[PDB]
């Protein structure tokens, strides 16, 4: 941008024979200073500072609206408030670069450097998301992106007169992450230092939602009486039998009996393999690899494996499928699974006949929308 | 915080109080002796009718509409 190329080859018998020389001393332009590259504790810090700095009260709740309202409605009105900051327009122009992680304590990407990290929310495209599991460590540089800090406050203002007192904030937290397109980010593979498998493929029909689970008394295994933990399982449907590494690739699959009951599984995701969560998504192939020597019933069915465990809503279940925390998946695009493919690119909506209808209090729906606002909600969070 | 079930309990309505003013209140009594089928039954998280009594009380829970409580909106602080 501030230098393409194209400049004059420097010359120099001409930059020590020229009567009037010129050399890239002799004329020049003084630079601001374009951008800055920010450790990512700073840029949190940063956050965390402006948010508070810019928080005002007075502001949020306005006159005369606020003159009505008792004093429980105004802390909740006022107990929740959002901060967008666009660091990108600040002078010099931060630029966030880190290494993208996804962290098995928790399933959310982060960026990551030697100073901290900082979450993240990438979208591969708008209206599309991140949908391969092959980012994981690749350097990501982006120059255009947004930084938002989400305030939860606890306050304990009387009336519209005690808004400029400030004895009352009583709690203040914050909860600033970043967000941006993949398109508006240039990614780079990290080199490396310088000085025996089977896989299968499958497409999953939806994914339950990540949350802490307890589970069974292993079945065919030592009995060790689980407790909550962090995970989440998929429905899905296996796409051929298992395949062997074979050099460059992966070769044709054991025959596998066409039985439905035999392709529909569960795969169930807890402990450190929960950092696959943000990849997987409805309506497409991953090609699932598990290393290590190959093994009959390994994808065919649990049936039978050490402290297998499957979570209270899932037991019993047939076809579940422990992934174990060193197995890896693939996102698989070839053209021959397209025509399968083209559920994608489309979502699936109920119709508002299905909503806003008395006909049915006991069944689930899904919808897009936009979001109008949010707030705290007080009778499920103390009252009652 | 059991979830209850009860047999034959009878109802009963208030007309007047102990100072001869007339206010209204509906009394609930299980008289002594099983007769009529009175009694008790603590009931399993098992049946449909816990499930419905629970989400009953959540949805009575969640969309109140009351007066909120806890005015001194600082106690909590969650689990701290």
């Amino acid at each position: 941008l501030l230098a393409p190329p194209g400049s004059p080859v420097r010359n120099a018998h001409n930059e020590i024979l020229e009567e009037p020389h010129h050399c890239p001393l002799q004329k020049y332009t003084r630079l601001q200073t374009p951008s800055s590259f920010p450790t990512l504790a700073t840029l949190k810090e940063e956050g965390q500072r402006k948010a508070w700095a810019s928080f005002d009260p007075k502001a949020l709740l306005p006159l005369p609206e606020a003159s009505y309202l008792p004093s429980c409605q105004l802390n909740r009105r006022l107990a929740w408030s959002w901060l967008c900051l666009l660091p990108s327009a600040f002078c010099p122009a931060q630029v966030l670069l880190g290494v993208l992680v996804a962290s098995s304590h928790k399933g959310c990407l982060q960026l990551r450097d030697q100073s901290g990290s900082l979450p993240c929310l990438l979208l591969a495209k708008h209206s599309q998301p991140l949908s391969d599991p092959r980012l994981i460590g690749c350097l990501v540089r982006a120059e255009r992106f947004q930084l938002i800090v989400e305030r939860d406050v606890r306050s304990s203002f009387p009336s519209w007169k005690e808004l400029s007192m400030p004895g009352f904030i009583q709690k203040q937290q914050a909860r600033v992450y970043v967000q941006f397109f993949l398109a508006d980010a240039l990614i780079l593979p990290v080199p490396r230092p310088c000085l025996l498998g089977q896989s299968r493929l499958f497409l999953l029909c939806h994914k339950e939602a990540l949350m802490k689970r307890n589970f069974c008394v292993p079945p065919g295994a030592s009995p060790e009486v689980p407790k909550p933990a962090l995970s989440f399982y998929v429905l899905g449907s296996w796409l051929g039998g298992t395949q062997r590494k074979e050099g460059t690739g992966w070769g044709l699959p054991e025959p596998q009996g066409n039985d439905d009951n035999d392709q529909k599984v569960h795969l169930i995701f807890f402990g450190s393999s929960v950092r696959w969560f943000e990849f997987l998504h409805p309506g497409q192939v991953y090609r699932l690899i598990a290393p290590g020597p190959a093994t009959p019933m390994l994808f065919e069915k649990d049936g039978s494996s050490c402290i297998s465990r499957r979570p209270l809503e899932l037991a019993g279940c047939a076809s579940c499928l422990t992934v174990q925390d060193n197995w890896t998946l693939e996102l698989e695009s070839s053209q021959d699974i397209q025509d399968v493919l083209d559920a994608n690119k489309s979502l699936p909506e109920s119709s508002l006949t299905d909503l806003l209808s008395d006909n049915f209090t006991d069944s689930l729906v899904s919808f897009s929308a936009e979001i109008l606002s949010r707030t705290l909600c007080e009778p499920l969070v103390a009252s009652l | 915080g059991s979830f209850l079930r009860i047999y034959s309990l009878h109802t009963k309505l208030q007309s007047m109080n102990s100072e001869n003013q007339t206010m209204l209140s509906l009394e609930f009594h299980l008289h002594g002796g099983t007769s009529y089928g009175r009694g008790i039954r603590v009931l399993p998280e098992s049946n449909s009718d816990v499930d419905q009594l629970k989400k009953d009380l959540e949805s009575a829970n969640l969309t109140a509409n009351q007066h909120s409580d806890v005015i001194c909106q600082s106690e909590p602080d969650d689990s701290f």
